[PDB]
């Protein structure tokens, strides 16, 4: 089997487009693919050094961050739950401030392998707060390649068939971390694929499980949080629970690290399991898209059971325009089609 | 309804 030949370890691969690649979105998406990147459930691009989104980001300062959120983490031993306090609106010079001053700022270290211990060590203390889940785009308007407000994708069938605008899913968020500041580990919502473009500051570090592996992940998690797995069927979903690299060791899990510097893209792929930290002050605008080869998993997708409130987008369309074959059968719900996660298309 |  071809696919399964390609990227056999499942690492994280990094790859350099020149701008003429650059240029088509879908189209690079599905040559990343077809080199097995997809294997890692997490891919990093540089793009061309010639292209930015944006002339400078001095003009920012008074834009409103209107739910700040104080990371407040219990743990310990590798395994850590995330609770979010929200805070009073604030300004990007307001939160910067917090985030240079002496009670948040990033350690001194040497490597990052130095950084990543005291992380690790510090992330129960001295509660920092993430400027997270703002509504907007950096990009300027004129800029077509990479574009996160409009990268053109089949999850544009959503909003184009309904109506319906799913803010960070089929609109861009911008993240504002400062040292310390955490993303749980997740799959996207309807395991859809993402793009996070850093636009500047200090690196945001990443840990990805293959979705090869993300069934194994799940099974020690709900191990390790027997409470919350019989509450609900996906209780990752709500983006609490931090697990070391360590505990992933220990445990037999597979798993790869990235470490995105500012003017660098990371794409997620569909059940790609991810979970990382902010080095410091930095900003980051992100948002999901879709492919042919999503649709089977937004078709199997397992949801959050125990909020009425989370992310379902309905199949129905994508089946009807791309599996016409299998739409009658799945609508009686006898399809029984097995995912390879190897394969592209 | 959004990503959180
Ligand atoms: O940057 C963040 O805070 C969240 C990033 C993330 O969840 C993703 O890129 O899928
Ligand atoms: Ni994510
Ligand atoms: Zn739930």
């Amino acid at each position: 089997s071809e696919s399964e030949t390609l990227n056999p370890s499942a690492r994280i691969m990094t790859f350099y487009p020149t701008m003429e690649e650059f240029r088509n979105f879908s189209r690079y998406i599905a040559y990343i693919e077809s080199q097995g990147a997809h294997r890692a459930g997490l891919a990093k691009v540089v793009p061309p050094k010639e292209w930015k989104p944006r002339a400078s980001y001095d003009d920012i300062d008074d834009l409103v961050i209107p739910a700040p959120i104080q990371q407040l983490v219990t743990g310990q031993s590798g395994l850590f739950t995330q609770y979010n306090i929200q805070k009073k609106a604030m300004t990007v010079r307001e939160f910067r401030k917090i985030a240079n001053s002496d009670k948040y700022c990033t350690p001194r270290y040497s490597e990052f392998e130095e950084l990543e211990r005291k992380y690790w060590k510090n992330l129960t203390f001295n509660p920092p707060i993430y400027g997270a889940d703002v509504n907007g785009t950096l990009y300027e308007k004129h800029v077509d390649e990479w574009n996160i407000g409009r990268l053109r994708t089949i999850l544009d069938l959503v909003e184009k068939e309904s109506g319906i605008t799913i803010e960070g899913v089929n609109t861009p968020y911008l993240y504002f971390g400062m040292w310390k500041t955490s993303f749980a580990w997740h799959t996207e919502d309807m395991d859809l694929y993402s793009i996070n473009y850093l636009h500047f500051g200090e690196p945001k570090s990443w840990y990805s499980v293959p979705p090869e592996h993300g069934k194994r992940l799940e099974r020690l998690a709900k191990g390790f949080f027997p409470g919350s797995a019989q509450s609900c069927e996906a209780f990752l979903r709500h983006k609490m629970t931090l697990i070391s690299p360590l505990m992933l060791k220990k445990y037999g899990i597979p798993f790869d690290k990235v470490t995105q510097e500012a003017g660098e893209f990371m794409i997620t792929f569909p059940y790609g399991y991810h979970a990382g930290f902010n080095h410091g002050f930095n900003c980051a605008e992100s948002t999901n898209f879709a492919t042919r080869r999503w649709i089977e998993y937004g078709k199997q997708a397992v949801l959050c059971s125990c909020r009425k409130d989370m992310v379902k987008i309905s199949m129905d369309v994508f089946v009807r325009k791309f599996q016409p074959e299998r739409y009658k059968l799945w609508k009686a719900g006898k399809d029984n089609t097995v995912i390879d996660h190897t394969l592209p298309t | 309804a959004r990503k959180s």
